[PDB]
């Protein structure tokens, strides 16, 4: 999880999180989406580009980013901030 | 008098079938079997 072993393992990234808020995920298994969700974000550096998305029968963005940002220290803890905030409801729709 | 009762019964344990079949799902959430399932609950009902 080293920034060197990160950077000197692969090559920067586009990464989009897709994160599920339909009624299914409610309880332990959304808390721990979310923290997982964080520490993947932590994963992350200046030369990788990321956004989080939720669909549950409707997808949007969590946060104002509304596309893909640097994934510097201020743009990720707005996403973490965002992300730790979600609720479960509704209906899946993967192709959404 | 002919054996009606029978048919009656069958589709009340078909009935009692369709309500074990059914899995709940938290805040609103469904499935492809319990939207059938919906549907076929108004059979039940013209026939009764
Ligand atoms: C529904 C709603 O108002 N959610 C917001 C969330 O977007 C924001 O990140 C948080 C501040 O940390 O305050 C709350
Ligand atoms: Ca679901």
């Amino acid at each position: 999880r080293r920034p060197w072993y990160i950077q000197g393992a692969a090559s920067p990234k586009d990464m989009l999180i897709l994160v599920d808020v339909s009624g299914s995920v409610s309880g332990l298994t959304l808390k721990l989406i979310r923290t997982s969700v964080s520490e993947m974000l932590e994963t992350l550096s200046d030369d990788d580009f990321v956004n989080v998305a939720s669909f549950n029968s409707n997808a949007q963005d969590v946060s104002c980013f509304q596309h893909l940002v640097q994934a510097n220290v201020r743009n990720k803890k707005v996403l973490k901030d965002a992300v730790n905030n979600i609720t479960a409801k509704g209906i899946t729709d993967y192709k959404k | 008098w002919k054996p009606f009762e029978t048919i009656i019964l069958l589709t009340i344990f078909a009935n009692c079938v369709a309500l074990a079949v059914y899995l709940p799902m938290p805040e609103d959430d469904n499935n492809s079997l319990n939207l059938g399932l919906e549907k076929l609950e108004y059979f039940f009902l013209t026939v009764f």
